[PDB]
């Protein structure tokens, strides 16, 4: 009941899919980004869309959402699902339309440090010298100017080399680990599943849209199902 | 006979919420304050043996009439900010207690006897979110009819007729007293 100021980030839109219930719609919204300090899971927001704000909203906007959180929760009538532990109904009210760095910038045209730069890059573990290009590259990450790289290791999971990974959400800003089947929530793959006589299909969110020309960590690639193989072979 | 009984047992809870042990002044409740509100856990502590110590009659009118004493503790104690500003921000309150030396044995606690205290010992089993379904509120128009403390608290609705303007409930409506209700997290193990 009080006025709240915050950030976030529209995901998708929902014209691509199909009368109490026609009223709105559904939408994935995170709040938390990645930070070593927020390794502690957050509360996910669910927005509802009261056919407002539909084909308005695009991908990419860094926006800012102010309001009221108003536990108005309309499932009295005991026939859908519930919020999680945030229990209240979220309404959307702004969505625009249309130091530090300049210390380290001097510091980061000096050519003294330039120079042990890549004599650092790996002090974990050493690990191989093809290893450092491919993370030096994947670090910058870098019209139609696109392109993927594809870095490969020959190990074995027993041994941390499998682990290795893991060290570089300290330096990535988005990481998400897969582990395989059963990831959390959406793991970049579309499913369909069952659903009642009244609840919304679920448009799913991968991290791949999250991280809009940011960088998306996958880990344990070969263990997925060969289901999603399929779906995941096109996009 | 009951109102100076009430408001006894809230002066005796009140002046004891701070010890004369621990030194003495007002440094403590500032630390206090700084370890409260800083990283707002609402982590607070008694020592339940000291005010049995001080009161043992205490001990027992809690024990006889926990359901008694919760609404009274829920809305007189917040009176300890001595501040009107920080008054209707704050919306509930946290205290607790640890290594409590007594307790009742569960074959014991037999359910004849609702209404003392019990220790929270046992399995975690069938974990539950929390569903925000009204709990506690009220409509009633305040041109009509003035606010007393009794009503609902469960989900039962008004049970007086008088005044029928809005009293007649053959028609859906979802006016909820958002601002005035009870609600601020709760779920069941």
């Amino acid at each position: 009941n009080q006025l709240i100021r915050t950030s976030g980030v529209v995901t998708s839109c929902t014209g691509v899919l199909p009368t109490i219930y026609q009223n709105y719609q559904r939408i994935r919204i995170q709040e938390s980004p990645g930070k070593v300090a927020a390794g502690r899971l957050p509360r996910s927001k669910d927005a509802i869309l009261l056919a407002d704000l539909v084909d308005s909203c695009k991908p990419g906007d860094e926006i800012e959402l102010t309001g009221i959180y108003h536990n108005n929760y309309d499932g009295s009538l005991n026939t859908a699902n519930g919020f999680p532990v945030f229990a209240t109904v979220i309404l959307a009210n702004h969505v625009a339309k249309k130091e530090d760095v300049k210390m380290i910038t001097s510091l980061s045209k000096d050519q003294q440090i330039g120079e042990k730069i890549f004599a650092s890059i790996a002090p974990s573990i050493y690990g191989h010298e093809d290893i450092k290009r491919g993370l030096a590259l994947a670090l910058f990450g870098g019209h139609k100017v696109r392109g993927d790289i594809n870095v490969l290791l020959c190990g074995d999971p027993g041994t941390a080399k499998s682990q290795f990974l893991k060290y570089i959400e300290k330096v990535s800003s988005r990481a998400i680990f897969t582990t395989g089947q059963g990831a959390s929530a959406v793991g970049l793959t579309a499913y369909v599943q069952r659903h009642p006589v009244s609840r919304e299909w679920t448009l799913e969110a991968g991290a791949l849209v999250l991280a809009d020309r940011g960088v998306c960590l996958i880990d344990e690639f070969d263990k997925m199902n060969d289901q999603d193989r399929t779906s995941i072979h096109e996009a | 006979v009951r109102d100076e009984v009430a408001e006894k047992c809230q002066k005796l809870f009140l002046d004891f919420l701070e010890e004369f042990q621990s030194s003495d002044g007002e440094i403590k409740y500032l630390q206090l304050a700084e370890e409260l509100i800083r990283p707002e856990r609402n982590t607070l502590v008694v020592s339940f043996v000291d005010l049995e110590q001080f009161n043992q009659q205490l001990s027992t009118t809690i024990q006889e009439e926990f359901y008694r004493v919760y609404p009274y503790l829920c809305r007189a104690l917040k009176t300890f900010v001595k501040d009107r500003k920080e008054i209707p921000l704050a919306k509930d309150f946290y205290v607790a207690f640890q290594d409590l030396p007594t307790r009742h044995k569960i074959r014991e606690l037999t359910s004849s006897r609702i209404g003392l205290l019990t220790r929270i010992s046992g399995q975690v089993v069938r974990t539950h979110p929390v569903h925000p379904e009204l709990v506690s509120g009220t409509f009633l128009c305040l041109d009509c009819q003035t606010v007393i403390r009794d009503v609902e608290q469960q989900f039962k609705y008004t049970q007086p007729n008088i005044c029928r303007n809005p009293v007649c409930a053959n028609r859906r409506r979802f006016l909820l007293d958002t601002n005035k209700s009870r609600f601020v997290d709760f779920q069941k193990v």
